[PDB]
């Protein structure tokens, strides 16, 4: 064991020296000669009422008009944001739900939580009703996130320190991803749908290969649990938010950290993060009941979204970049423009 | 507006009516979270998730157990938390005390009361009268402890058992009252795994908790 | 010829009270949420607002008539509106006390089985009854644009007095029941109950008593008994916000 | 009765 | 087993890396290219906002 | 999914009958239902409408004050009550299901009909009445309206139906552009305001009959005249 530990320490030192030779400049000094964004002012356009408990998750549709929300009252709701009409109301067998997803084609939705099962619901079919299509079992801990690749594949993250890829028709796991130490909390898919990243409670992030099933890179810059993660629109970078009260930006081709987003006033954690269409603005949600807008190229606050009475838990930006949606523990949703 | 838009609005109105009915139905029940460790008789108090339902005096109760710093945030709005401890294995009271201290000072649990259940008291009495094990071997302050004068009620047992019980109850209570700011209270009890009067203690404690909540929302206290 | 200082005190107290009423109305209108206890506070603030505004306009009329040569005349529908606001403000306090007693005695039923519109129903019904009684008194006593007898006005004043006595009895009974239940089973509760009862009595009854009993049971003591009554009523109406809303929120 | 408008 | 850890470290330590300045330039170029396509940065007129 | 109708028969003038329809195979209580009748040799005509929850009822001017529509959700039955029957009520009646939400496809399923024999508005017409066709070719069918069917929200409300000889009408295109479920891709539909066309590519057998175009912009619902295809 001692020889292996010494070899591991030597390899870690070699890696640390290797990524120190690539740090010739800094993102802060490269972007001094660019105009600042300015002041960003946004106002509430719609308010969505109907939930009678806290809201844990939401996801936009690819048409930028439909969205789905999850609440502890035990129901899923599909909204029409243009007219604030309710399209569907799906009761759930278990009321402990922590995530939800919407298929790119628009035919299925998914949800899961403290029961350790991910369920698939068929939206459009005969008989005019919505019924359960598939239940996927095999995890040992609670589910935290799930995203659709197509109508027959899905990737899940769980609290048993693993991630999985499923085949919906067969209902069996295809690839299992191992290597984390603590609970995995979030994941994000690349635009090309060939890689994805995950953040866990061990204060580290990993980049995975979907087809091969191996781990390529690991990033360690935080000092507490990581709660949120999201890709840059380019596909060569991603951002994370932690209980550190800080956000950080990482690079894939340089394999190190570029920027940090913090201020002395913030002392609370970060629940969700998102980007804009151009990648110039970074949206984050905090426990002090409001949201902050960051300049991703200059590390400066640009605006505040303060309209909620309790904790902000979820966030989302449309594909066309026309609006942003927030949910909170006060049982309301808002659309800002 | 078009005819189809009007029909969609009517469908939304019907959905809203169903949601209101479901919420009104759900408002009646009360939710409890059951926490504890092994060898504590946790599953025999009331005679992923294992649910349990019971009612007393026409009031419905719904109990949950999970079989923890991350998923504990879900139970932020429960009525109470039930903590079960075995009070006969002296080698593990420190672990139970540390667990109780960790659960008492949680950030998301700053407004939830706790109902404490000290289980397996017959074994404790048998061990105390046996004389083969000494509590002072693990808690040296026991030898310098005396039963309170005006607060010493007993049902007809030996003073040694009363002193042993009161020491443990005092440890838990003075951990609870160290720093709570008066926003939530702890309720202790003594049980024996053959007791049948356990669904009424929870009922009385829940009444007291609801009374305090009503008092604070009218600014009386 | 020696009642100017009471008028100045009335003006100052009403000016102080209007600011608090406006702030309470703004905060409880749409800025914050509303439980079963906020509807009554909002209704009380509204009745306070109408009462204090009409007292202000009366004071201004008197001051303009005296300090200058401009004299004005007004109808008595304003008097009827003022009476209605006064009665509604007196009823809201009894409603609040009864609600406190009900919450204390039966906590589970209040928390889990109480309808979600009873506050609005009771507020609307009480406002309607107060308006009906005020209009029926004003029509038959000459305030409105008509004429009437004296016996009917006296009888209506007597029944209004009986209504006031009933409200006071309800308040006292509810407070006593709550206190006994709490004891037979803490300083802030004592202070709240004691202050509410004494403020109600000593600053809300005198105007109604002097306006509905003494005038008929017992004409030079008007300047000796009316300004004091108006001062006390204005003081109560101004002090209601800081007792029912502001002290609770730190 | 009486008018207190003075 | 530590053999898995050392094998993972060996596979992770032998890759190609680029300098930070090139990556910063790439991000700047991407942000500048798509600057006139995001409404949240440049507000849209009231005749084109669905909300 | 099934829809079976009952009743019908011979009746004297001034009499009364009651028509019934039983549904089995789908969530009946979440659908709105229509009545449509067809004369022995004429086209299609709309009669009445009842909404889910029984909150909205509509009638045509020809039958207002004499006909009544109702439903019984627990038994999954739809009713129609006759009163003061005339010689112009001799037709065969149809029961149609319809559901309304964002992205839905109303007028999906039609049941078989029962025959009853007795002893302003948007005008939209189909100029063509008969076209000879051969397999393996392409045919275009067009009809025009009186006023614009393009709403402010961006939707154009026009529908297409096909009725084969000795069968019940079937939905092809809803809202002027979308294909229904089970319809082969050789059908297409496009058009502008007031002027619409339907295109069939690689015509084959089992695709001969009468085509109808209907508007759904406002009540009452109005059909076309009908263009038939012959070998």
């Amino acid at each position: 064991l001692d020889q292996l530990r010494q070899e591991a320490e030597q390899l870690k030192n070699q890696i640390r020296d290797a990524r120190k030779a690539c740090a010739d400049a800094t993102l802060s000094q490269i972007t001094n000669n660019i105009d600042p964004v300015g002041r960003i002012q946004m106002r509430t356009r719609r308010t969505l009422r109907g939930h009678l408990a806290k809201i844990y998750a939401m996801h936009w549709g690819t048409d930028s008009r439909l969205l789905v929300s999850a609440s502890q009252d035990g129901k899923l709701i599909i909204w029409d944001s243009y007219t604030t009409n309710k399209v569907h109301a799906i009761p759930l067998r278990s009321s402990w739900v922590m995530t939800c997803a919407y298929a790119p084609s628009g035919n299925y939705v998914a949800c899961g939580g403290l029961d350790n099962i991910c369920s698939i619901y068929n939206l459009k079919t005969r008989e005019g009703n919505v019924r359960v299509s598939r239940e996927l079992a095999g995890h040992t801990g609670y589910l935290s996130c799930c995203r659709f690749l197509d109508d027959n594949q899905i990737v899940t993250s769980s609290g048993d320190t693993t991630c999985a890829l499923w085949d919906i028709e067969t209902g069996q796991q295809t690839t299992t991803f191992t290597g984390h130490t603590g609970d995995v909390m979030s994941l994000s898919l690349a635009p090309d749908t060939r890689l994805f990243v995950s953040g866990a409670c061990d204060a580290s992030a990993k980049l995975w290969d979907v087809r091969e099933g191996m781990c390529r890179q690991t990033f360690t810059g935080h000092e507490s649990d990581i709660n949120a993660i999201c890709f840059f629109p380019n596909g060569n970078a991603f951002a994370t938010g932690s209980d550190d009260a800080t956000c950080r930006l990482f690079d894939l081709r340089a394999d190190q950290e570029l920027m940090t987003y913090s201020h002395d006033n913030i002392i609370c954690g970060i629940t969700s993060v998102s980007f804009s269409k151009s990648g110039r603005l970074l949206l984050a949600g905090y426990d002090d009941f409001n949201c902050n807008v960051w300049d991703a190229l200059k590390a400066d606050r640009a605006g505040v979204l303060a309209g909620h009475d309790n904790r902000v838990s979820c966030l989302g930006v449309t594909d066309d970049g026309m609006a942003v949606a927030t949910g909170s523990w006060d049982s309301f949703l808002k659309i800002w423009n | 507006v078009s005819a189809e838009d009007k029909a969609a609005a009517e469908r939304s109105k019907m959905i809203d009516k169903n949601l209101r009915e479901d919420g009104e139905k759900a408002r009646r029940t009360l939710r409890l979270l059951l926490l504890g460790a092994d060898n504590s008789g946790k599953s025999t108090i009331v005679k992923g998730i294992f649910e349990t339902k019971f009612q007393v005096d026409k009031v419905n109760f719904h109990m949950f157990d999970v079989g923890r710093r991350k998923w504990i945030q879900c139970f932020n709005d429960v009525t109470a938390i039930i903590f079960v401890v075995d009070s006969s294995d002296y080698n593990r009271l420190q672990e139970a005390l540390n667990d109780f201290k960790s659960i008492w000072n949680n950030r998301w649990l700053r407004t939830i009361s706790v109902i404490l259940f000290l289980n397996k008291q017959d074994l404790l009495a048998e061990k105390v009268l046996a004389g083969k094990s000494k509590i002072e071997d693990y808690f040296p302050e026991f030898a310098r402890y005396t039963t309170p004068e005006d607060a010493t009620p007993e049902p007809g047992e030996d003073p040694r058992v009363t002193r042993a019980k009161y020491f443990i109850r005092k440890e838990f209570v003075d951990i609870s009252t160290a720093s709570g700011d008066g926003r939530h209270i702890c309720y202790p009890h003594f049980t024996c795994a053959v007791d049948t009067e356990n669904a009424r203690r929870i009922f009385n404690d829940c009444k007291d908790i609801i009374l305090q909540m009503n008092l604070r929302e009218y600014n009386l206290v | 010829k020696e009642t100017l200082i009471p008028v100045f005190l009335i003006l100052f107290i009403a000016l102080v009270g209007l600011v608090g009423n406006g702030f309470v109305l703004w905060l409880l209108g749409f800025r914050m949420r509303r439980n079963a206890f906020s509807v009554y506070v909002l209704s009380l603030a509204g009745a306070d607002f109408l009462f204090l505004c009409f007292q202000i306009i009366n004071c201004l009329v008197y001051l303009s008539n005296f300090f200058c040569s401009i004299s004005i005349n007004f109808p008595s529908f304003f008097t009827t509106v003022m009476t209605c606001a006064y009665l509604a403000g007196l009823s809201m306090l009894s409603t609040v006390s009864t609600e406190r007693c009900l919450s204390v005695l039966w906590p589970i039923w209040y928390r889990c089985r109480r309808p979600r519109h009873l506050s609005a129903v009771v507020c609307v019904l009480l406002w309607a009854l107060s308006l009906l009684l005020s209009i029926l008194e004003g029509k038959f006593c000459g305030f409105l644009f008509s004429d009437g007898d004296s016996g009917w006005c006296q009888t209506f004043d007597f029944i209004t007095a009986a209504w006031l006595i009933f409200l006071f009895m309800v308040l006292c009974g509810s407070s006593l029941a709550l206190l006994v239940r709490i004891l037979c089973g803490l300083t802030r509760l004592y202070l709240t109950i004691l202050l509410t009862v004494l403020v109600f009595l000593l600053c809300g009854l005198p105007f109604g008593i002097q306006w509905f009993l003494i005038l008929w049971i017992w004409d030079v003591l008007f300047c000796h008994i009316h300004p004091v009554s108006v001062v006390l009523s204005s003081l109560n109406s101004s002090a209601n916000p800081i007792i029912y809303f502001f002290v609770g929120s730190f | 009765k009486n008018f207190f408008w003075k | 087993q530590a053999r898995k850890l050392v094998e993972q470290l060996k596979m992770e330590a032998n890759i190609d890396r680029i300098k930070v300045s090139k990556a910063a330039a790439d991000l700047m170029a991407y942000c500048e290219a798509h600057a006139k396509e995001d409404p949240l940065l440049t507000p849209v007129p009231a005749s084109e906002n669905p909300f | 999914v099934q829809l079976v109708e009952s009743g019908g028969g011979l009746v004297q003038p001034g009499g009364s009958r009651k028509l019934s329809c039983s549904a089995s195979g789908f969530a009946f209580s979440s659908f709105g239902m229509h009545w449509v009748r067809q004369a022995p040799e004429k086209g299609l005509e709309w009669v009445a409408y009842i909404s889910s929850g029984s909150g909205t009822i509509y009638y045509a001017d020809t039958v207002k004050g004499r006909f009544t529509i109702s439903r019984d959700d627990p038994k999954n039955t739809l009713f129609l009550q006759m009163t003061s029957l005339r010689s112009e009520d001799t037709a065969m009646y149809y029961c149609v299901r319809s559901i309304y939400y964002y992205g839905s496809s109303p007028f999906d399923f039609w049941g078989q009909g029962t025959t009853l024999t007795v002893s302003s508005d948007i005008v939209m017409t189909q100029a063509t009445s008969s076209v000879p066709v051969t397999p393996g070719e392409s045919v275009s069918i067009s009809c025009r309206s009186s006023k614009s069917l393009l709403h402010s929200n961006g939707n154009t409300y026009l529908y297409w139906f096909l009725q084969r000889p000795g069968q019940s009408p079937q939905l092809l295109i809803y809202r002027m552009s979308n294909l229904a479920s089970g319809v082969p891709d050789r059908f297409s539909g496009s058009g502008s305001g007031t002027a619409f066309t339907l295109t069939i590519s690689r015509l084959e057998a089992e695709d001969v009959g009468v085509y109808y175009c209907m508007q759904h912009l406002e009540y009452p619902l109005t059909f076309g005249a009908g263009t038939k295809l012959e070998l």
